């Protein structure tokens, strides 16, 4: 029904960011709220049909457009980073939501770190005591929270005896700008991991910067990207 | 502020009932629906309520409206950790496409898996690529994992493992330090942890 | 459509040189209903007029009484003066017991 | 007796806008409300009717509810449909010796669009087109509808008739009118236009001829009913002869209030004597 585009964004201070709605249900009214804690959706603008535009509740900073029943896009011409937030458009006569978009706005690019991600080993004594192993996958040093955390096992994504935490954590909880990690966890049987033919692959999906983001500073350029570990089954 | 909801989060024994309030000042209140939203997904309808006194429902949901009190409680009869997001109040003030709809911040429920045979244990974990973490495991949804109060170490929270192949579940909690000289015996001494705790030793 | 205003002046009870009376002015027929009514005597307004609330007919154009506390005079001239958008200068039409 | 609510509303652009309205039973007004004021105001002592204290609050906030609920909508049916903008309603019921019908006219910009017909709205035979849109989006609104429909249809029969027996005495009340008479230059070259002025009397029907004792004059014609302040009418029948044929013309005024002993005021003692009491120097004159 509601399609949304990007489904996650970094942006600058001062950036433009334009966020995509798409509706083939041929409903005239489109919505576009914004979702913060403690609030409840918020309205930003809305729309009666195809070239007509409306402020909602909070429209400060965002100008909107209808070119057409199918699209409306939500505009951010000055990006700040108030801005940060998920954003959700609605479609119909009351309402049908799409997936939702997760901007973020910093003051600076220079603070935006790929994950690095570690596999370890299922202990010994957890074999021993439970007949069961548990691998466990740790992603660290990233920034913005934007991470997507999978479990690949022999090739195709399991998700039986999957786990990952609900919320990242600040790996310096005082400091305003630091930076994250993510944890996860995979068990299997012991025998299943006994196995060395079976092979075990951590994947995280990191959102950065694009194709056209200006980008002068000496590292490597923090692009959205995948990052992997990876474990064999032992005897041994 | 028109739409509140209580309580702010619940808990609950997966299998028991939940109940959730809802008040509102919304004038007028044409109709009032209750959505879910599953974490990192969109809202999704379960069930509207139009009349003065109206009662509805949805199998296992289950609602009520009393606009005299200006007042809705939704229940869930037989929780499933599938129940595990966020619900959401919203009154329209309207019967119709010019009505403005008016969002609660939402009920955060969380259904804990019950675990009739808990096997309290802590485990060092070793980085298949030449570090090390704590493992905290198999026990029961009666404990709380406090986040630790030093600098240099960091503790996860809860998270619910399950497999399905064999109907198995359990809890279970990653702790790590940069610095050396961290055992994992004294890694979850930030929290209250049971009796029958299983440390190994490691050397 | 924009209606322009009809102005009617005429007296309550018949007028006797020199007794107390109520002159009535009704202003019919106009259109937007927003609309300014003063009545003069001797050109200068007066400082308590009584006004009826606003209506309109079945035809749906509207009316209003503008009405004030009056003793007349061989002399002494009385005029009603309506503003409106319709009109580019206020109109006036004076009392004629005559008619 | 036809009874009628009528809401005047002036929308001047995006921000500023207001709404007042009046109720007529009959040629008696019975309550106004200001856009200036929370509640309805009663203008006869017995505007209630018959309802008690407790059926009115309700009815009340039911109203007080809807004129904010009508200025939303409208602003957003415009916002829908791409100032100034005026509307106008009338609604109530004309009560038959039985019986009843009822009525929700609704106008806009000064003509006659929309009524409340049946279970919905619908647009007039001849209505504009793009109309056809905002009726679509009000007729979704069950809600409207039902409380629409108790009204017409129950609410304010039961309500008027509740007037009629409160109201007996103001509704039955009778006036005497008081006549005089004057001339004026007529349009034609050496006529005379001649008025006799009827003023004071209620209720409004009512009897005014040039005589000539037996035959009345032909050539009479009834001007508009106009109001007084003091909720009276106002009358003249004037009649155009050739100067010098005004003796022997007489003004005969019949009306319910006097039973049977009309006004016969004749064009010359008691004339002369009146119009010395009414000179004037005749600026301006027409
Ligand atoms: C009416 C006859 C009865 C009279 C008897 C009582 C006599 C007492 C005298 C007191 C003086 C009264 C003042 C005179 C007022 C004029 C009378 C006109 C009557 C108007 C009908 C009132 C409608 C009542 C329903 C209402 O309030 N609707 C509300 C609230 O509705 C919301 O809340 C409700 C519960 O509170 C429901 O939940 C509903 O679903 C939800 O949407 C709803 O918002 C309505 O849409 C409002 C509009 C109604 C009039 C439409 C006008 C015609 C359309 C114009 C088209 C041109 C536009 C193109 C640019
Ligand atoms: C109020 O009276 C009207 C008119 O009798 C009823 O509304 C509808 O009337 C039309 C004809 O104008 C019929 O075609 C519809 O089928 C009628 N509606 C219904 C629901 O049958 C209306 O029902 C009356 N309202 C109430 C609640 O008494
Ligand atoms: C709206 O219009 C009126 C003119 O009748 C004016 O007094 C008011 O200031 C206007 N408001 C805006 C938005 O300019
Ligand atoms: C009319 O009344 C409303 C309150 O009911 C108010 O908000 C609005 O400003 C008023 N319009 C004016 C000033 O005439």
């Amino acid at each position: 029904a509601v399609t949304q585009s990007p489904r996650n964004k970094v942006a600058v201070t001062g950036g433009k960011v334009t966020l995509s709605c798409n509706q083939t249900n041929n409903h005239n009214n489109m919505y576009w709220y914004r979702q913060d804690t403690g609030h409840g959706l918020r309205l930003i603008h809305y729309s009666y049909g195809a070239g007509s535009t409306e402020k909602g509740d909070i429209p400060d900073g965002y100008k909107a457009s209808r070119p057409s029943q199918e699209n409306f896009s939500l505009i951010l011409e000055l990006a700040t980073p108030s801005q940060t937030s998920v954003y959700f458009c609605a479609s119909g006569d009351a309402q049908f939501f799409g997936p939702g978009t997760r901007l973020t706005v910093l003051e600076d690019l220079k603070n935006v770190f790929p994950p690095e991600v570690a596999v370890f080993e299922p202990s010994e004594a957890e074999i021993s005591h439970t007949q069961k192993a548990t691998l466990v996958c740790l992603a660290t040093g990233f920034y913005p929270d934007h991470v997507e955390l999978s479990w690949w096992v022999n090739g195709k994504e399991v998700h039986s005896g999957v786990c990952t935490d609900p919320q990242p954590l600040k790996e310096q909880p005082a400091l305003n700008d630091s930076r994250y990690a993510l944890s996860s966890r995979l068990r299997v049987s012991a025998t299943f991991w006994q196995n060395p033919r079976n092979h075990f692959r951590c994947q995280v999906q990191f959102y950065g910067l694009s194709e056209n983001d200006e980008w002068t500073q000496d590292r490597a350029k923090p692009v959205t990207q995948i990052v992997s570990a990876e474990a064999w089954g032992r005897a041994d | 502020t028109q739409v509140e909801q209580s309580p702010q989060s619940l808990v609950v024994r997966q299998g028991e009932n939940s109940v959730l309030q809802c008040n509102y000042s919304v004038t007028p209140d044409n109709h009032l629906r209750w959505f879910k939203q599953d974490t990192g997904k969109g809202l999704v309808s379960l069930t509207v309520l139009v009349d003065q006194k109206d009662k509805t429902s949805n199998g296992r949901y289950s609602a009520t409206l009393d606009k005299d009190a200006k007042h809705s409680t939704l229940h869930i009869t037989a929780t499933l950790l599938d129940d595990t997001a966020t619900y959401i109040c919203v009154v329209g003030d309207r019967g119709s496409a010019l009505g403005r709809l008016h969002f609660g911040a939402g009920t955060q429920l969380i259904v804990i898996p019950d675990i009739q045979n808990p096997d309290p244990a802590v485990y060092q974990l070793r980085d298949s690529k030449s570090k090390s973490v704590c493992l905290f495991t198999d026990f029961d949804s009666q404990t709380n994992v406090s986040q630790s109060k030093d600098s240099d170490v960091y503790i996860t929270d809860k998270c619910v493992l399950d497999m399905r192949s064999m109907d198995f579940k359990s809890n279970s909690a990653v702790a790590w330090s940069n610095k050396s000289d961290f055992a994992c015996a004294n890694a979850f001494n930030n929290s209250i942890i049971p009796e029958d705790t299983f440390f190994p030793s490691p050397e | 459509i924009q209606k322009t205003p009809q102005i009617q002046v005429y007296s309550r009870h018949p007028p006797e040189n020199g007794k107390p009376n109520i002159l009535n002015c009704y202003v019919t027929q106009f259109h937007p209903p927003h609309i300014e009514i003063q009545m003069l005597k001797n050109g200068k307004k007066i400082p308590k007029v009584e006004m009826s609330d606003m209506s309109f007919s079945k035809d749906w154009s509207f009316y209003i009484l503008a009405h004030t506390e009056f003793t007349p005079t061989e002399t002494d001239t009385y005029a009603c003066r309506v503003k409106h958008a319709s009109m580019a200068e206020p109109k006036t039409v004076y009392w004629d017991r005559d008619m | 007796y036809t009874f009628r609510c009528l809401q005047m509303s002036s929308f001047a652009n995006r921000s500023w806008s207001r709404t007042d309205s009046v109720v007529w039973l009959g040629d008696l007004q019975t309550h106004r409300w200001s856009n200036d004021s929370a509640t309805i105001s009663f203008t006869k002592p017995w505007s209630q009717g018959k309802l008690s204290n407790q059926q009115w609050e309700k009815l009340q906030h039911m109203f007080q509810v809807y004129r904010v609920s009508f200025t939303r909508d409208i602003q957003e049916l415009v916002k829908m449909m791409s100032y100034p903008i005026e509307i106008q309603l009338s609604a109530g019921c004309e009560m038959y010796p039985g019986a009843s019908e009822s009525f929700l006219h609704v106008a806009f910009q000064g003509k006659y669009v929309v009524r409340f017909w049946g279970t919905s709205w619908q647009t007039v035979p001849g209505a504009p087109s793009w109309l056809d849109l905002p009726i679509k989006v009000l007729n979704a609104d069950q809600g409207t509808s039902a409380t629409v429909q108790m009204l017409l249809n129950d609410t304010c029969p039961l309500f008027v008739r509740g007037l009629l027996e409160a109201g007996k005495s103001d509704l039955e009340k009778q006036e005497k009118p008081v006549a005089w008479l004057s001339s004026v230059p007529s349009s034609a070259h050496g006529h005379r236009q001649l008025v006799c002025h009827v003023s004071g009397f209620y209720p409004k029907p009512v009897w005014v001829m040039w005589m000539r004792g037996d035959q009345e004059q032909q050539g009479t014609h009834r001007g508009d009913f106009l109001p007084n302040a003091d909720e009276t009418w106002y009358l003249q029948a004037t009649l155009d002869v050739e100067a010098g044929e005004e003796a022997g013309l007489a003004c005969r005024v019949k009306h319910s209030s006097l039973g049977g002993q009309d006004i016969i005021l004749y064009w010359g003692l008691h004339h002369i004597l009146d119009a010395q009491k009414m000179v004037w120097n005749h600026r301006h004159h027409h």
